[PDB]
RNA sequence: GUCCUAAGGGGGGCUCAUGGAGAACAGAAAUCUCCAGUAGAACAAAAGGGUAAAAGUCCCCUUGAUUUUGAUUUUCAGUGUGAAUACAAACCAUGAAAGUGUGGCCUAUCGAUCCUUUAGUCCCUCGAAAUUUGAGGCUAGAGGUGCCAGAAAAGUUACCACAGGGAUGGCUUGUGGCGGCCAAGCGUUCAUAGCGACGUCGCUUUGAUCCUUCGAUGUCGGCUCUUCCUAUCAUACC
RNA sequence: AUGGCCAGAAAGUGGUGUUGACGCAAUGUGAUUUCUGCCCAGUGCUCUGAAUGUCAAAGUGAAGAAAUUCAACCAAGCGCGGGUAAACGGCGGGAGUAACUAUGACUCUCUGUAGCCAAAUGGAUUA
RNA sequence: GACUAAUCGAACCAUCUAGUAGCUGGUUACCGCCGAAGUUUCCCUCAGGAUAGCAGUGUCGACCUUCAGUUUUAUGAGGUAA
């Protein structure tokens, strides 16, 4: 054939020359998956030969950043909106809202259910 | 910010694990992942759900989702 | 595009999803009568909002060469061009062209009636509105060919010169006026284009009384020399693009009347005829 | 597909969101917000100080006649250069295309 | 295979097998793997932590161990009848017999045992 | 080598190049006034009909440097409150208004002491001599990763082994956080600001419900036995 | 059986072999009882199928004065095109309609207080 | 991964062989005269380097010029108190 090197395999799987390339990559194995099994030996840092450690290991890192908010115009505005006519519409779909078995809920619809849902009754008010 | 979690039976732990010390937001229709694929732990013992909102104008502290 | 207004004329006149609504060119040739000129300035008064208007002298036969018209289309991004003529052969002829990526999709001639031609001048009464959209009426037995043809062609442009801007919601004062183009299968049969206005009278009951009056122009046409679309192009320009406000139908997934995303499942029905019960020792005799 | 889109596509690289993409940096020593780039940018930082401390072997091979002052410029300018002739490429590979 | 048709999005599903100890829910796992996945034992309490096993690809179940919700209404005679408890640890197991005696018809106990003609529980062991 | 509250958007006012006639210096060419001026100027593109109370040029307002929402489109996602993207809506700017307009453009990277390539006539050498090919050296040119070559040497060891190096504190205790108000007082009294104990006010079931127990990286025990502390359960006194 | 599995530096070398499919060799599973979710066709298995598409050495042809250069030719394998141990894998179905056939795309729809059936038993709750 | 002469994830014996180690341990009389130092500057870092600076011995040159971690004067910065 051509040859079970990792060349003659790049050649015959038509790669684009010069691409870099994690180490451990074969034939079994591309990128995602190396990232995702090196995940598991992640963890340990990097000491020297005392056992200072001189490179931490990974979301360990020790340094304390700058926790600052920029001044921006969107802090003070009203991120969701609803109209009185949608919360009508809404009132009465919740009205005849009916249950079955056979059907799933997936994602839920990001509503203000306070302004939708039915009142409490009257003896518990 | 993280504390190591440490997993294995050897003397030698494996240590990728990391767990949030500190209060998160998960969100809506939250299904946690798979204990060989969950990196972050975020525990059902730091969710919260409301907070105590203050408006500045009103003098009004309510507890909002 | 350095200037942020030509980038903005080239992002309008780039492809969309939703098109824009189209745009007509007015023009003559070299040799063009006052009767085809009237015409050109009835069609331009029924749709001046979305036309261009040339001035000048062009010497163009479109049924020979186009690479005018083409120039023209590029430049000033009109897909709709109204073209007026006139010839010993032919006396008053309008040119309808219609145009796909600034290449001719198709064209087709008529012929005006010089003796029984009414502008819109000639009728005293109240015309419609600048940039009011008309409804429309095509009638007879002309337009109903399986095969395409000359009428059914005139149908397609006459509707696409009638169109105006699409819309989802009308006022029901946008209802006044009428376009109806009367033409019949067969000696050359007489396309005839008239204007009406609309009024509503009490007749007793809930649906109004509709009376017509003519509002103008008089036209009568006969369909003249012909350049259909080649099939590969009008497969192009005939194929619909998708709006993204339109969802992908799935399989089992659907969105209920709050809004959450809903999934269906199926059980299947209970087959318990094939189970055998455990032998136990107390069920035995 | 352009070169940039068709090796990221094959290497996974994700596109930058848009909070992490933004003209916006918080600078610790002024204790200033600044631009990255643009209009008194961050990559222009120093060209209208008052002092700016020079190597001796810096001006030693500097060319006569230019100044220390005009370095952030010159170097903006060529990776402009660099990128507007990438994007030519590109473009006539996609009209070629 | 429906709900994870249903649930494409994600990398796999992940189901819990959830109820009271005794009812089966390490032997719908083993069932429904077709291999001894997960043990099975007569006694309560077989399964104490839970448990990965990959069904499929996109398909995890998770062997829990058997939970009983605290009611006031329930009384030890109910839960041991309901399979809560392992009745070797348990103090004078003749005062349940009369429940089983109650529950079972009396020909099943007498074509169980062979043995006909008591008059209460006593007798009857 | 310099200069800029950036470009852009909206609204308002004005008309440009040029020619003629005039005005101390000023004389072809400085500034000013009038007339005539289809744009022959400027701005964008490459009209065979771009724009004149404007698309040109000056003023006013924004300059907030890339907003929010989406069960929708496309792609991706072992970090799935989804991200990027398209579309739509809302918001925003401006104007009296009709309206108008924005909420980016791009790109793998590495060498330049590198890679590829050309010429040498009157350049030198191929060492027994010469000629013709060829080859090396030296010199002088050309282009810049589309046509300038290339840039794929992984793990595991709980079967193990060797050479070494290691193994916060006169802290803590009984009384929450955030935000507002009052406030003796401290200050201030050419500014009347700022701190402030004591408090107070908002958020965190008619004796109910029991059908909402919310994640081991950090590990304790048991026996025998002695002593100490008081932050006292019992016995003594009050 | 001028065969398989091996061994040897080689040998006119040795073993299986004083052997021949009710045998030898290599595997997986592991008494008996129970027992083979449905469905293929992506990786892989193999194909007495077409191609020269990739294509070494030797050989062939042309140019030059020769070194040399350029062309075809090029076995096995690969590739292309077929049938599967369908092992791994992947896998909601059921009807259609129409694009013609290759990719389908679209529409509709799913919810007996101890019996019946099987060659006494209906079992792994296995002595 | 058991056994193969108390030796087994490759037995024992002799040799190459005084193999290699940047790692560990150690490194032998007296007196006298001087006598120290930790980003200064450059380079892809850690499993990195040079290099400035500080020192001792000898000399040689007219050991010639004098210089100085100091003050004052003139003038900057600090016009800041007053
Ligand atoms: N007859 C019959 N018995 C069953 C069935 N399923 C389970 N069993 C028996 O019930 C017992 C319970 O089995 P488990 O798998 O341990 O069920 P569990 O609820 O998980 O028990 P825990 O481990 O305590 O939680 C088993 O010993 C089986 O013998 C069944 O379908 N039919
Ligand atoms: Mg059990
Ligand atoms: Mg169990």
């Amino acid at each position: 054939g051509t040859g079970k090197k990792e060349k003659n395999r790049l050649l015959r799987e038509g790669r684009t020359p010069g691409d870099p390339h994690v180490k451990g990559e074969n034939f079994y194995r591309s990128a995602k998956k190396i990232k995702t099994l090196n995940i598991l030996k992640e963890g340990k840092p990097i000491r020297d030969s005392k056992g200072k450690i001189v490179k931490a290991a990974s979301f360990q890192s020790k340094e304390v950043p700058k926790a600052v908010i920029e001044p921006n115009r969107k802090w003070f505005t009203n991120t969701r909106v609803i109209s009185q006519d949608t919360l009508q519409s809404f009132r009465e779909a919740m009205a005849e809202k009916q249950k079955d078995p056979y059907t799933v809920l997936l994602k839920s619809n990001k509503l203000p259910m306070s302004l939708i849902r039915d009142g409490p009754k009257l003896e518990d008010g | 910010m993280f504390k190591v979690v440490k997993t294995g039976k050897k003397t030698h732990k494996k240590g990728w694990k990391r767990i949030v010390t500190k209060p998160t937001f998960v969100g809506p229709d939250f299904t946690r992942r798979p204990v060989k694929y969950e990196r972050f732990i975020r525990p059902m013992g730091l969710r919260y759900k409301k907070a105590n909102v203050t408006h500045p104008t009103l003098n009004v502290t309510v507890q909002l989702p | 595009p350095r200037n942020a207004r030509s980038k903005r004329a080239l992002e309008k006149r780039a492809p969309k999803i939703v098109e824009n609504p189209k745009t007509c060119l007015f023009l003559r040739g070299t040799t063009c009568s006052q009767i085809t000129q009237d015409a050109m300035n009835d069609l331009y008064a029924m749709r001046q909002v979305h036309a261009k208007r040339f001035h000048k002298k062009n010497a163009i036969h479109p049924f020979e060469d186009a690479t005018s018209l083409c120039f023209f289309s590029e430049k000033n991004d009109c897909s709709l061009m109204v073209f007026g003529s006139s010839n010993k052969k032919r006396p008053h002829t309008l040119t309808f062209v219609r145009m796909f990526d600034y290449k001719v999709l198709d064209m087709l001639e008529f012929y005006l009636d010089p003796d029984t031609y009414r502008s819109i001048s000639q009728f005293k009464t109240s015309k419609i509105p600048i940039g009011m959209r008309p409804m429309m009426v095509f009638a007879g037995t002309a337009f109903e060919s399986p095969v395409p043809n000359a009428f059914t062609m005139a149908k397609s442009m006459l509707i696409d010169f009638f169109r105006g801007e699409p819309s989802d919601k009308i006022d029901v004062e946008g209802l006044r006026f009428v376009v109806v183009v009367t033409a019949d299968e067969p000696q050359k049969p007489i396309l005839r284009l008239r204007v009406y206005g609309i009024r509503t009278k009490r007749s007793g009951t809930r649906l109004p009384r509709v009376e017509v009056e003519e509002h103008g122009p008089r036209m009568d046409f006969r369909l003249g020399r012909m350049r259909e679309p080649d099939p590969a192009m009008l497969k192009e320009a005939m194929k619909k693009a998708k709006t993204p406000q339109e969802e992908r139908t799935k399989k089992n997934i659907s969105m209920d009347l709050l809004g959450d995303k809903i999934g269906r499942i199926h059980m299947g029905k209970t087959d318990l005829s094939k189970l055998q019960t455990r032998k136990m020792k107390g069920l035995k005799r | 597909e352009t070169k940039w889109q068709a090796f990221a596509r094959r290497r996974g690289i994700k596109p930058k969101t848009r909070e992490q993409r933004r003209n916006l940096q918080y600078n610790p020593t002024t204790g200033q917000w600044e631009r990255k780039w643009g209009y008194k940018g961050a990559n222009k930082r120093g060209e209208t100080d008052p002092i700016i401390e020079v190597s001796a072997a810096k001006e030693a091979m500097r060319p006569e006649g230019t100044s220390v002052r005009g370095d952030k410029r010159r170097e903006i300018r060529a990776r402009v250069k660099k990128n507007q002739k990438q994007m030519l490429r590109n473009q006539r590979i996609a009209a070629e295309k | 295979r429906q709900f994870s048709v249903l649930h494409k999005d994600r990398k796999q599903i992940s189901v819990g097998l959830i109820g009271y100890p005794n009812v089966g829910k390490s032997s719908i796992i083993n069932a429904l793997r077709g291999k001894a996945v997960a043990k099975v034992a007569p006694i309560p309490g077989e399964t104490k932590v839970w448990q990965y096993v990959t069904l499929m690809k996109r398909i995890y179940l998770i062997d829990c161990p058997g939970i009983v919700p605290p009611n006031q209404h329930d009384t030890p005679e109910d839960l041991l009848l309901r399979g809560v408890v392992r009745v070797e640890n348990v103090e004078h197991p003749e005062q349940y017999i009369p429940a089983v005696l109650r529950k079972v018809k009396q020909h099943h106990m007498e074509r169980t045992y062979e043995l006909r003609g008591w008059k209460d529980h006593i007798e009857f062991l």
